[PDB]
RNA sequence: GGUAGUAAUUUGUACAGUUUGAGGGUCUAUGAUACCACCCGGUACAGGAGAUAACUGUACAGGCCACUG
């Protein structure tokens, strides 16, 4: 079993040269001879990188090349190579991209006045619920507090209730209050989903879900300290909306997953613009104990973790600042080509790229790690491989258009 | 009628050929060292 | 609540194989005819491996009071 897959000694020099020419042809077709006989399948003499498919003979390699999948994969590789040689954008191109991102932000972006209107909606909710549930209170969470979602995004409100009360009963009597109140109509059991009568914006009510509020506040802080982050996240969200990847019901990714990916890109740039919650600075930190770590609360220009604090924004000598459009093109390059979304976790907490084997994750499609929910896969809505390929194709086409 | 792409068999087609692989040789002079471009007469 | 299994049925992807279709050939001067005897090359390249739909089986992602507590 330790012998070579193809023995040069047994073959003549003329035969050896002929086989070398055949292997050069196979290399041009992305077929590579096995260096050693596989223990499980020693019969195979070659492998196809495009499909990672074992091939018994050279004729089998040609048969595989004839197959449509090989043609599709070689076309994909050719597109990748073509994208690789695209020049970085010129200063005028970067300025144009930044202007486009700003225009997208203005057209579809949450502003301070939208937040005040949403606070007024929550005030109406508190007014109507006060009569029946004085103890209960309402807060903004999700897209509302973050300011990184669109202005048309549905209002999201979270209820704080006493410990004695239970989430199902609380949601039920909240549903009852929504039933009787005139302000809220087209109410449905579903969270409790309703349509605001006066404002006219879709409204959603939730109980518990403390992790969602934590991630929303973390992203709100990241946006506040990092000015370029908000335009980038808004532009990426607009791209997702145009491509329909934002819609969950169609198999697309959730909205804030795009913001998480944007902050991950900003953190993983050659010059890191944002820090990692967990790093080698922490004493006793390790990937094996990564699950033990968790994020507790968000402070002003500070973070809390438990197994100590970390700064929300990196403090470095002469930290670099670059245009928003440059960061957007860099993100397109980072995700379309630079980052293999298949088997590398988008882990904000740790600088190192967490392997799927560590989290026993599918390794199939786009994967994002929640800042506060380590065991939760926020990309589970994307469960179809064709949709995964659709996202990759969309990202590559966007890179090509913008490059 | 024409020499096959692999193993150099006229009557045998490339797909039909089941013989063991053989070196590709220049038809003009039947020389392994010289290809079609490097034919001595050329 | 978690793991897997799961008849009858619902999507998606190919096609190892079958079969139907138009197309593809190019390349004639190089004739050997007739139901008297039918087939060789010079015009004519490169290192280049040759289909899409109807059809059969097989693993793989979702749907299914499927399915479980
Ligand atoms: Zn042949």
């Amino acid at each position: 079993l330790e012998g070579p897959v193809i023995d040069e000694s047994v073959l003549s020099t003329k035969e050896l040269l002929g086989l070398q020419q055949a292997e050069e042809r196979l290399k041009r077709d992305c077929i590579d001879r096995l260096k050693r006989r596989p223990r499980n399948y020693p019969t195979a003499k070659y492998t196809c990188r495009l499909c990672d498919v074992l091939i018994e003979s050279i004729a089998f390699a040609h048969k595989h090349i004839k197959e449509k999948r090989h043609k599709k994969n070689i076309k994909e590789k050719q597109e990748e190579e073509l994208l690789t040689t695209l020049p970085p954008p010129t200063p005028s191109q970067i300025n144009a991209v930044g202007i486009a991102i700003d225009k997208v932000v203005q057209e579809f972006g949450l502003h301070n006045e939208n937040l005040e209107q949403r606070l007024e909606i929550k005030r109406i909710m508190e007014n109507v619920f006060q009569h029946k549930l004085p103890d209960c209170s309402l807060r903004l969470y999700g897209s509302s507090c973050s300011r990184l979602g669109f202005k048309n995004s549905d209002v999201n409100i979270d209820i704080q209730f006493p410990a004695i009360m239970s989430q199902p009963d609380v949601l039920l009597l909240v549903q009852e209050c929504l039933k009787n109140s005139d302000s809220f109509i087209d109410v449905d059991a579903d969270v409790v989903v309703c349509r605001e009568k006066q404002s006219g914006l879709l409204c959603k009510v939730s109980a518990g879900n403390e992790n969602a509020c934590l991630t929303t506040k973390h992203l709100t802080a990241l946006g506040k300290l990092e000015p370029k982050l908000v335009p980038l996240v808004i532009a990426f969200r607009y791209w997702a909306k145009l491509c329909s990847i934002d819609r969950p019901e169609e198999g697309g990714l959730p909205p804030y997953v795009f913001a998480l990916m944007a902050i991950f890109f900003l953190q993983q740039r050659k010059e890191p613009l944002l820090p990692v919650y967990l790093g080698s600075w922490i004493e006793g930190f390790s990937l094996s104990k990564l699950g033990n770590f968790n994020l507790q609360d968000i402070e002003k220009d500070v973070v809390i973790w438990e197994h100590g604090q970390v700064s929300l924004i990196l403090d470095v000598k002469h930290q670099p600042s670059v245009p928003v459009g440059q960061l957007w093109v860099e993100l397109l390059r980072f995700y379309a080509l630079e980052f293999n979304l298949a088997d590398l976790v988008i882990s904000i907490r740790v600088k190192e790229l967490v392997s799927r084997e560590l989290k026993d994750w599918p390794k199939k499609r786009i994967a994002i790690e929640d800042p506060y929910s380590v065991k939760r896969n926020v990309a589970r809505t994307l469960n179809s491989q064709p949709v995964f390929e659709y996202i990759l194709h969309c990202l590559r086409t966007t890179y090509k258009y913008f490059a | 009628g024409d020499r096959c792409y692999n193993c150099g068999g006229l009557d045998h087609h490339a797909k039909e050929c089941k013989l063991p692989p053989q070196p590709k040789k220049c038809h003009f002079c039947q020389s392994i060292s010289h290809m079609v471009a490097s034919c001595p007469l050329k």
